């Protein structure tokens, strides 16, 4: 994916490796090597008036 | 509906694929305060206005 | 020294997970009507009213096919009398 | 399938929509013509309807599921003669209320990040076919300015903004649920925060949520503005100035405009306040202990968020070729043959967003013909009298 | 012997997570 | 009229139910004139109706009683004539 | 009646389901036509006998 | 198949497009006779035609 990753608090259970939201769309993952969990915002986009 | 103001009467003009009306209304315009009163008793019988 | 055995179907569910993350609740999308309903609004408690969930449809049971006539001859070539070199 | 709500209880009954009785779990079953309903007791005795099944037939009532006739309403024959009136002797005043929508959300697709994501191989396929995203942006972008539109014709019909005087004597009428509270933030009625605490209302591939134009605090502005000018002045400010009168004047001038004479009201002029007073105070009762009486404003954003939920879970579908993500195909397959994979999934996009845009387009003049009957409603209803009826 | 298995043997799926939501 | 596919749902009224509200609104407007409308039905007798529905558009009350079998008979045969308009021209 | 696309047409999404919920929304708008025109009246009033 | 599905498809979705321009049309009218059965039947309106 693209994005850019955070410091999240949402606490996984212990199998599993990211996170979904109700669009089925990726906003969290566990990294391996650490376990941390990272969020996962979209690169800013929008329009130029 | 027909313009601001109470209106008085209005005027079509036609417009290409349109149309124009030009609505002629009554503004109220330079107003004085007052004093009222609901009604006024004379005789111990109240009178509305009309 | 006693134990269950079941068997897994392919059916649909609806799981409920939680703030936490876990599955709390879950609904069989074939069990009854009502759970029907419950996986088509996507949620598990229902609103009075009418909801359509799926379709109806007969299925076909048999199957069923100008009086066969004209078979082709042979019996004249094959059990002839005489052949030819 | 007929449900009385899982908060009353679990029985269902079942409406097979067109089918005789004979074809097919069985309890009682009830032909209809509009079907066939199982699970459902049919009775003679002939009620309201409060879910409808079809060609006449309604549906829980003393612990089962009931089907019948439903009833239009309570009979009477009103007592004709030729020389017999009737008269009324007293009066009720009633405050009812509308709810009507007048704006939806602003979202803006862009198509290229929609439909390709980064992949300039979807981009650059996607070049060929034409003028396509322009035009849905186009389409978009007339509907985003038509919301701010629908907004400023209902509310901004006042040039000025006028204020309620600081002491309220009203004649004894109580406009304290309809005026703006002070001691408490962004300046509303009580009636204006229970309505926005009883609707509940995501930024990601595409997608972006354009800001209304008016904020929710000059809403309430204009608004109020309207409020102050009804209450001080009548309806002498939707015409010219605002000429300021009593309000037992100008509601003995509103008796006045329906038939009865001004001095029913000022005799009566303590009753009526009270039944003011006692009748828009039932208006917070009936909005906060009764749900879903803003459902005409709930479905409104409920379909606007489904349209977009199924826009963006319709990226998740093969449409054909053989993977729904943008990156294993490129990393899968040759290209001149990914690039038939590739365009198979852009004509799949591509028709579920002209298919979400189509349904904006015609959900969006739905929206802007119930915010010209709202413009309708505060010219004629707020800023006048109206003596057309309903 | 034969016993009603009444609403158990639920598993997690797919070792998503997934918070406060009704996944079909 | 269903084949593959495609079903055609009945109405929830049924047209006996729809000409029952029609008739509730028509047998209203004649016994108690608008006044079903806004609040109870108040009754009152039809040429005294009318009269106010003269006296609504500014013609005085008077021009109905004293040309009340006039009124009735244009109005009767006015309604007779609406059935001709539409058992003939298509 | 074939299982050929009730297969591929599954690779299609939600479009099924979303032209079944248009056409829902249609016919159940019908009624409220039809409740709004006619159903104006609290009550059945009936004309008298002679 | 799939051409016979995207040929059916794309025709159903332009006859439910049709339909919602009429059902629009429809609601329309059935608005503007539901003002009528309001002001024309039970009050007498002053709207000129």
């Amino acid at each position: 994916g693209t994005g850019v990753l955070t410091e999240s608090n949402k606490k996984f259970l212990p199998f599993q490796q990211f996170g979904r939201d109700i669009a089925d769309t990726t906003d969290a993952v566990r990294d391996p090597q650490t376990l941390e969990i990272l969020d996962i915002t979209p690169c800013s986009f929008g329009g130029v008036s | 509906f027909c313009g601001k103001g109470y209106h008085l009467m209005s005027f079509p003009q036609s417009a290409p694929h349109g149309v124009v009306f030009l609505h002629v209304t009554y503004v109220p315009a330079q107003e004085k305060n007052f004093t009222t009163a609901p009604a006024i008793c004379h005789d111990g019988k109240a009178h509305f206005p009309r | 020294a006693a134990y269950y055995v079941g068997y897994l179907q392919p059916r649909t569910f609806l799981l409920k997970y939680n703030e936490n993350g876990t599955i709390t609740d879950a609904v069989d999308c074939a069990l009854d009507p009502l759970s029907e309903t419950k996986c088509t609004l996507k949620s598990f408690t229902v609103e009075k009213g009418i909801y359509q969930t799926s379709n109806f449809r007969v299925q076909p049971t048999e199957s069923i096919v100008p009086n066969i006539t004209n078979l082709c001859p042979f019996g004249e070539v094959f059990n002839a009398t005489r052949f030819a070199s | 399938v007929i449900t009385p709500g899982t908060n009353t209880s679990n029985q269902v009954a079942v409406l097979y929509q067109g089918v005789n009785c004979t074809e097919v779990t069985g309890s009682n079953v009830f032909q209809t013509r509009a079907g066939c309903l199982i699970g459902a007791e049919h009775v003679n005795n002939s009620y309201e309807c409060d879910i409808p099944i079809g060609a006449g037939i309604c549906a829980v009532a003393s612990q089962s599921i009931i089907a019948y006739t439903m009833s239009l309403g309570a009979e009477n024959s009103v007592a004709y003669s030729n020389n017999s009136i009737a008269i009324p002797t007293n009066f009720t005043i009633s405050v009812t209320t509308e709810i009507l929508p007048v704006s939806m959300t602003k979202t803006s697709v862009d198509c290229t990040m929609y439909i390709c994501g980064d992949s300039t191989e979807c981009s650059n396929l996607l070049l060929q076919y034409g003028s396509f995203c322009t035009q849905l942006n186009r389409a978009l972008t007339g509907i985003a300015v038509e919301q701010d539109k629908n907004t400023q014709e209902v509310f901004a019909q006042v040039k000025q903004i006028y204020k309620t005087p600081p002491i309220k004597d009203f004649g004894g009428f109580n406009f304290s649920q309809i005026l703006p509270d002070p001691s408490k933030p962004s300046k509303r009625s009580p009636i204006e925060d229970l309505l926005f605490n009883k609707v509940t209302l995501q930024k990601f591939n595409g997608l972006t949520v354009l800001p209304p134009l008016l904020t929710d605090e000059m809403i309430a502005q204009y608004t109020s503005a309207l409020l102050a000018g009804t209450i001080t002045s009548g309806w002498t400010f939707g015409a010219g100035p605002a000429l300021q009168i009593p309000f037992p004047m100008q509601m003995a001038y509103r008796f006045n405009g329906i038939g009865v004479t001004q001095n029913v009201l000022y005799e009566n002029q303590k009753l009526i306040a009270n039944q003011f007073n006692s009748a828009i105070g039932k208006i917070q009762d009936s909005l906060s202990s009764t749900p879903s009486a803003l459902g005409k404003l709930q479905n409104v954003v409920n379909q606007n968020a489904q349209a977009l939920n199924t826009l963006v879970k319709q990226l998740s579908s093969n449409f054909g070729a053989i993977s729904s993500v943008l990156n294993d195909i490129l990393s899968r397959l040759d290209p001149p043959e990914a690039e038939v994979q590739i365009d198979r999934l852009i004509t799949g996009r591509l028709q579920s967003l002209q298919t979400y845009v189509t349904q904006q387009l015609i959900r969006a003049a739905e929206i802007r013909a119930s915010a010209n009957l709202a413009a309708t409603k505060m010219s004629e209803c707020v800023l006048g009298q109206s003596k057309r009826v309903d | 012997a034969y016993t009603n298995s009444f609403t158990r043997g639920v598993y997690y799926p797919d070792k998503v997570f997934r918070s406060s939501v009704l996944h079909s």
